[PDB]
């Protein structure tokens, strides 16, 4: 009766497996494809464990729904994500849009989301449908300024944490909040699994954008510098500029049509930087404002579990 | 604890959207 | 109007944007389909959703560009917020089963998986199905249920020059023939 996490995501994995079924035989393919070729399951996760301080002994039907709808909408997100960079490789595999078509991809994505509002509708409070629907709105008027951002070096770091927090944050905030109020928690520790998460998919993204110049071509399946080739000014680009006046000017003049060896010098100067570790910094202190908060939860193996986890999330590097 | 700052900022313009 | 409200709602949502490609907005399906007994958003709302996905089906035959995708889903996610506020959960469940259906239909098209019996009953159902879940939700059951095939009347002036978008790998021939040879048929 000691809550196995891995147990846990099994049920969860089996349930998405059941979910992703169509009368559409290639929508079914490519949802497996896309399903089994695996992820982290991180949302999920999150809400089985924030549910655990709630008032049930064990784990609801009710909840493992969430959690089932949570990971087929970050799936409609990868596969659209996918069709709009051009990208090749989705967790090892090739993206739908290539493995078949533009098409096709467009349309798992929207039958992805559809499922995932199917699944939702298991949770009875009009309250959380009404917040998990408005921050989705952010989530994507999100992607979209940063679509708009792309290639902009006069952007400032207040936002480009606001936007690392409608594009990732969100989405793990939403995972924990809903989670306690699937499990009927109460005021205090529902704000404060809210709170937990938003740090924690805060700190999440901020060790992705470092990952994306320390990493390697091979464990990131794609090049590195990847996010600069398209133009994303992520932390540690930013923190490079406000104390390099020339590396300021050498991102102000840089775009798409640049030649690869301008890209190669930039991001082979923000490596042997400071800027890696200070942004590297950020995504710790982030971790600690949640692992303070974990701390002020009560005392039993559900704690253990979300201390854990938070733990490893930060001290990650893949 | 310059999060101390931002995080604040974000709150305010999720109310006074 | 539901179209007039619609393109106010897609305009708040859209704000910060600098510029978005187009946005056709079905003006029939607005139109007639005002049989007003029925709420107000859960008018927009069946608008909304048809319009996000008209807008994607697009998006790969006139050729917009990918950051129109994100336009798409905006507009998506604005239809369940609006979901949200009908408060009606039940809705929310024929609704989404429309929705994946509709979907599941298309790429059956796009994948030359169905006969011609088969094509044919998939378009009345991409056609008509938001509209017909959505009235005969609000405005009594057995209400569109009875005339289901003629609501699929509003299709009455877009002579045979109405080419689907999602009927991108079909040929012109083929589509003004399959929904000619149910037309002349779904009436009488």
């Amino acid at each position: 009766a000691k809550l196995n996490m891995n147990n846990e995501i099994k049920k969860v994995e089996q349930r998405l497996e059941k979910a992703i079924k169509s009368k559409d035989s290639v929508l079914e393919q490519a949802s497996l494809h896309l399903l089994s070729s695996g992820g982290k399951r991180v949302r999920p996760a999150f809400v089985i464990l924030s549910s655990q301080f709630g008032k049930d002994e064990q784990t609801s039907e009710q909840t493992y729904q969430v959690a089932v709808a949570l990971e087929l909408i970050h799936m409609a997100t990868l596969v659209h994500d996918d069709v709009i960079d051009k990208s090749d490789k989705r967790r090892g595999k090739l993206t739908i849009s290539k493995k078949w078509d533009q098409t096709t991809a467009i349309l798992t994505g929207n039958f992805l989301l559809a499922l995932g509002l199917e699944h939702l509708m298991a949770v009875k409070d009009n309250r959380v449908h009404q917040l998990i629907s408005e921050s989705i709105v952010d989530v994507c008027r999100g992607e979209l300024f940063q679509f708009q951002d792309q290639f902009n070096s006069q952007q400032t770091i207040i936002n480009y944490l606001r936007r690392i927090n409608r594009k990732t944050a969100l989405l793990i905030q939403i995972s924990t909040e809903v989670g306690a109020i699937t499990s009927q928690s109460d005021k205090e520790t529902v704000r404060k699994l809210k709170m937990i998460g938003h740090y924690i998919g805060m700190s999440f993204q901020i060790i992705d954008d470092v990952l994306d110049f320390t990493s390697t071509e091979k464990k990131l399946g794609k090049p590195v510098g990847s996010d600069l080739l398209n133009g994303h000014i992520t932390l540690p680009i930013l923190l490079e500029m406000r104390k390099n006046p020339d590396f300021k000017l050498k991102i102000e003049q840089l775009r798409r049509d640049s030649e690869r060896k301008e890209f190669e010098e930039c991001i082979q100067i923000i490596r042997k930087s400071d800027s890696i570790d200070e942004a590297k910094a950020v995504s710790s202190k982030y971790l600690s404002k949640a692992l303070n908060l974990i701390s002020e939860l009560p005392d039993g193996h559900p704690k253990s579990l979300l201390l854990s986890l938070t733990k490893k999330m930060g001290s990650r590097n893949t | 604890k310059h999060y101390l700052h931002d995080i604040q900022k974000s709150y305010l313009k999720s109310r006074g959207n | 109007t539901t179209v007039s409200k619609l393109e106010r709602q897609i305009e708040e949502r859209l704000k910060g944007v600098s510029e978005y490609e187009s946005i056709n907005i079905n003006h029939r399906l607005g139109k007639l389909l005002d049989s007003y007994d029925i709420p107000d958003v859960a008018k927009v709302a069946c608008l909304t959703i048809d319009t996000s996905m008209r807008h994607l089906d697009d998006i790969t035959y006139n050729h917009l560009s990918k950051h129109s995708i994100l336009i798409g889903d905006l507009i998506s996610a604005h239809f369940y917020t609006l979901l949200a506020e009908i408060n009606d959960l039940s809705f929310q469940n024929e609704i989404s089963k429309a929705i994946v259906e509709i979907n599941e239909l298309k790429s059956s098209l796009h994948h030359q998986a169905l006969n011609d019996y088969e094509i044919s009953q998939a378009i009345v159902k991409i056609e008509t199905l938001f509209p017909y879940i959505t009235l005969s939700h609000f405005g009594i059951n057995i209400d569109e249920s009875e005339i289901y095939n003629y609501l699929f009347e509003d299709m009455s002036d877009y002579y045979p020059s109405y080419f689907k978008k999602y009927n991108q790998s079909e040929v012109k021939h083929y589509l003004h023939d399959i929904q000619k040879s149910y037309l002349k048929s779904r009436g009488n």
